């Protein structure tokens, strides 16, 4: 059944944030899915990524940075965080973390 | 053979043009380097121990046109540094082979008066 | 026809207690005998000076190839060889300004230059120790090119000297090493070119730079137990003569412990090289003291080499103070008559690890000569064997031989196939050279870290 | 069984990578299969019977090697029969190497890095290996010491003629 | 070659490892072109929700 | 033997000497680099020595 924490983040700075935070979620028992701590090595990993954000995630934290929204990668984790959002019927799915302190909510995708 | 002093002991080289075509044995012992005309040179100390031998060792002397050696330590101890990286382990044998053949008086030895 | 026996070569212990013969395959494939949690450095130089070792240590954290990989391995990178991490971001950088130096530059007494150069990195070294919270473990000195040329009663001896009554561990790094690239001699070509040894120069710093921080990369087993193999060298003072001694043996766990011992031993006489009975008397009873309190029984043998030859006097006092059941045998090492072994047919030198022996009581080793293992023979020219010369004592020259051999494979400085004379001896060289450059230390500390 | 791990890579150049890795491997308990370390028949039928991991030793030249390419074509036919996604492991090493480039068999994987240090490469490659279960036997410095010295410690031979 | 790459999108075509391997390729080759109108799919399949696309 | 000594000048500064020797020899002797040295002294020490 869905019950594990999706996790997206810029791939090389947002690491340290996201290591604390999912951590921490695991020891408070939050099931958790990072890009690069639980993903296995020589998978197709967007096979995997987007398998599991239909299927294994039911939420979705995004670690919102000033290179997190300008980030490739990860606005195709947002746009298949939305549509799963739509079937799930649940508008509390997606929930933007803001760590960076220049990022304040104008230059925010309108997703 | 040509006399050029040691520190403390005593070398022997050949004037060039004293070996035919500045050779012997087929082992070329008088050569050129650039503007200095390197000569192969020997020392010689005779021990008794462990056995009656004569320890030979081998050297390099520099002159400017083949007559007259350089003057200078320095100059002459920097030529060889450079010569030395040309020779190898064969090179080094042949020369001090041809060169100690040259002393031979009879077929297979050489006498001391 | 004259017969020459073969000494093996002996095999030095790495991880876990597994063997090999050379440190360079031997730590890239097992690890070292031990491993430190890392290694904090210290740099004491320029922003050129801290831009350069920053480079450097980023550089060796990749695999680092050399030109002719087959001959001399390659270096994996520091971290995959010795498990530690070294990184460049953790330095705590003292800053010294060119002028500063140039200022002690333009002062016309040369001692005084010399001097003022090695108080200024040594007060700097000092003020952060007892200062800066963050740990230092090694302090690594990256010199301008005008240090090195202009001063020249040397900076390096000094240096090392001066720092001995607080026991930092140092390491000296002349800018031209680490930037060889950019220090060209007019020519467009660096002065002297690493570009098909740079491996081998990463092997080298790495590992001195692994054995000051505390760590053992090797460590040597092929010895024999219970000896107490002591090398002396006496260096010059202008007319005193200074004796330095350096000791290796095995510990109850088996183990090499290879550490100096030096005492003040000054002796002013016509005679040079030689020891009154109370300076030898006294370096005895030192040596033996610490074996004692290393393993707490005494050796079964005493095991003194040097590279002169002992006379009646000093040896009655080595006697003398020697317990019983212990047996003393002096040993002299020279390197002066040409013994030159041509190959008949063929282009490359006599195998290394060849003893000519001369009779009972002499011998000559081939502790240079051409190593299969690297392909690579350790001599360009054709290498002098070392005459060792049973002077005093009973002993089977071919053991004397293959100890000899064994003692010649654990130079930490370098990390080389193997040293050309023992490394006891060339190590209390360095002590003597360092523990005569500055004032006379009631106790200096006996590990090499600090000396080398 | 298959518990042997195939490691491919251009045969004159990649050798160090290689042979650091694959000693690197049996010393910690694996088998490790590599050419180097041990035709086209005997390479194909590990890949197809005997090997478990397919570790890919990515550089600038193994993707354009012909040779090579023909070990990763079989190898993504033996990952299918295996239902195995984690079969191929990219083992990327070369500098310039760069996600750009990768030959289209391999660029959908997520490498191993070893671009900035071996050793965090080798931790990751183990964490991988551990992930993903690969049987190891102990790692015993015995049957392990001979394939050292038939690699190293066996060269250091001294020919016995006079 | 490509200049452009057209993918003709069903709901067999992105089950289709195959496909989705000349899709990764296609997305780098369009970061080596900057091209951000390079990939422009195409759905025939009417059973497609249109909104069940890999996140490429 | 340290601790039976009449005068407390040399009782407190024999037991110094005693600890801080071991721990100045081992920074000079020993190739280990030690971060932090503890000294776990025995409690005849904390009173005895008072
Ligand atoms: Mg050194």
């Amino acid at each position: 059944a869905r019950n594990k924490i999706f996790i997206s983040h810029a791939a090389p700075d947002d690491n340290d944030f996201t290591k604390w935070l999912a951590l921490k979620l695991i020891a408070l028992g939050y099931e958790v899915w990072c890009d690069v701590l639980f993903l296995d090595k020589g998978a197709d990993f967007w096979k995997v990524i987007d398998k599991e954000i239909r299927e294994g995630a039911i939420k979705f934290l995004l670690a919102t940075s000033e290179i997190a929204i300008k980030r490739d990668g990860v606005l195709k984790e947002i746009a298949v965080a939305e549509k799963v959002k739509k079937q799930l019927k649940d508008d509390n799915f997606i929930i933007p973390l803001i760590i960076d302190e220049n990022l304040s909510y104008d230059d925010l995708p309108p997703e | 053979v040509r006399e050029y002093p040691m520190s403390n002991k005593m070398g022997y080289w050949f004037e060039k043009g004293k070996l035919e075509k500045d050779k012997f044995n087929k082992v070329l012992l008088v050569g050129k380097q650039k503007d200095k005309h390197w000569h192969f040179g020997i020392s010689a100390a005779g021990k008794l121990y462990p056995f009656p031998v004569l320890m030979i060792s081998s050297h390099i002397f520099f002159t400017k046109d083949g007559k007259e050696l350089i003057e200078s330590k320095k100059i002459q101890h920097a030529a060889r540094r450079r010569q030395g990286k040309n020779w190898w382990n064969d090179d080094w044998r042949n020369k001090l082979l041809a060169f100690v053949k040259y002393l031979s008086d009879d077929e297979n030895s050489f006498y001391l008066e | 026809m004259k017969e020459l026996i073969y000494i093996h070569e002996p095999n030095i212990l790495f991880a876990n207690g597994q063997k090999c013969a050379d440190p360079r395959d031997g730590l890239a494939l097992f690890g070292p005998f031990t491993k430190i949690y890392g290694i904090k450095s210290g740099v004491v130089g320029t922003q050129y000076g801290l831009s350069i070792f920053k480079n450097y240590i980023n550089h060796i954290q990749k695999p680092i190839y050399n030109a002719n990989n087959i001959t001399r391995p390659m270096f994996p990178g520091f971290e995959a060889v010795f498990g530690c991490k070294w990184d460049a971001d953790n330095v705590v950088f003292k800053e010294v300004t060119k002028e500063e130096i140039e200022k002690i530059l333009y002062t016309e007494s040369n001692h005084k230059r010399t001097y003022d150069l090695v108080s200024l990195f040594i007060n700097k070294i000092i003020t952060a120790n007892k200062n800066e919270d963050e740990k230092v473990d090694v302090w690594f000195l990256v010199i301008p090119d005008e240090i090195y040329q202009y001063c020249r009663a040397q900076f390096h001896d000094q240096l090392k000297a001066r720092l001995l009554e607080h026991t930092i561990p140092t390491q000296i790094l002349r800018e031209s090493t680490l930037a060889w690239r950019d220090f060209k001699n007019k020519f467009g070509a660096p002065k002297r070119d690493f570009s098909k040894i740079e491996g081998h120069l990463a092997w080298t710093i790495s590992t001195a730079a692994f054995y000051k921080a505390g760590g053992k990369p090797w460590k040597l087993s092929d010895i024999r137990s219970g000896v107490c193999y002591l090398g002396l060298v006496y260096k010059q003072i202008e007319p005193k003569n200074a004796c330095c001694a350096a000791q290796m043996f095995l510990d109850n766990g088996d183990g090499t412990v290879f550490k100096g011992e030096v005492g003040p031993w000054y002796n002013q006489e016509k005679h040079e090289f030689h020891l009154n009975p109370k300076e030898a008397k006294a370096l005895l009873t030192q040596a033996l003291n610490s074996y004692k309190e290393q393993n707490g029984v005494f050796p079964k043998e005493i095991f003194i080499h040097a590279k002169t030859k002992f006379n009646g006097q000093e040896w009655n006092a080595f006697q003398e103070v020697t317990p019983e059941g212990t047996n003393l045998v002096g040993v002299t090492i020279t390197k002066t008559k040409p013994l030159k072994l041509f190959k008949s047919e063929g282009n490359y030198p006599i195998m290394r690890g060849n003893a000519f022996i001369v009779n009972e009581r002499s011998a000559f080793l081939w502790t240079v000569g051409y190593v299969p293992k690297t392909e690579s023979t350790l001599s360009m020219e054709v290498p002098n064997p070392i005459f060792i010369e049973i002077n005093k004592g009973e002993a089977d020259i071919e053991q004397v031989l293959k100890d000899v051999l064994a003692l010649t494979k654990l130079n930490y400085n370098a990390c080389i196939y193997a040293d050309g004379v023992p490394v006891t001896l060339r190590f209390a060289d360095k002590i003597g050279e360092i523990l005569t450059a500055s004032t006379e230390l009631k106790a200096p500390p006996l590990a090499f870290k600090y000396y080398i | 069984a298959r518990n042997k791990i195939f490691i491919s890579h251009a045969a004159p150049d990649d050798n160090d990578f290689t042979k650091w890795l694959a000693l690197k491997l049996i010393a910690l308990g694996y088998e490790v299969w590599c050419d180097v370390l041990f035709f086209w028949k005997v390479i194909d039928k590990e890949i197809r019977e005997g090997a478990i991991k397919f570790l890919l030793a990515t550089s600038e030249i193994a993707i354009k090697r012909d040779g090579v390419l023909k070990e990763i074509a079989v190898a993504e036919k033996v990952k299918k029969q295996l239902k195995d996604d984690n079969f191929i492991i990219p083992l990327i090493i070369d500098e310039n190497l760069s996600y750009d480039d990768l030959p289209p068999e391999i660029i959908r994987l997520n490498a191993v890095d070893f671009k900035k240090s071996w050793a965090v490469g080798l931790q990751d490659l183990l964490k991988a290996l551990d992930d993903q279960k690969v049987e190891k036997n102990s790692p015993d410095p015995d049957k392990s010491n001979a394939l050292y010295q038939q690699i190293f410690l066996h060269n250091k031979g001294i020919i016995e003629r006079e």
